[PDB]
């Protein structure tokens, strides 16, 4: 589980450029206010690399 | 469960949005397609198993 992606982005990435900060993503209208739960995602997807 | 029902969903636009307007779901995990995409993307082969 040492390799991770970032599922949830508010807009695309430019070329050659890198994003490690770990802030809350809102996927909805309600806002997150820093809280995971519902309409609030960690943007970080673990591998289940096996 | 062991006999868990299916139906096609084909020929209409589904929205939704009204799932997260209206939603008593604990649960609500997507695997191979972001939450927040589904309104942005077109399928067919809709299957629901109940």
């Amino acid at each position: 589980y040492n390799y991770l992606y970032r599922l949830f982005r508010k807009s695309n990435l430019k070329p050659f450029e890198r994003d490690i900060s770990t802030e809350i993503y809102q996927a909805g209208n309600k806002p997150c206010n820093g809280v995971a739960g519902f309409n609030c995602y960690f943007p970080l997807r673990s591998y289940g690399f096996r | 469960v062991y006999a868990w029902n299916r139906k096609r969903i084909s020929n209409c636009v589904a929205d939704y949005s009204v799932l997260y307007n209206f939603a008593p779901f604990f649960a609500f995990k997507c695997y191979g397609v972001s939450p927040t995409k589904l309104n942005d993307l077109c399928f067919t082969n809709v299957y629901a198993d109940s």
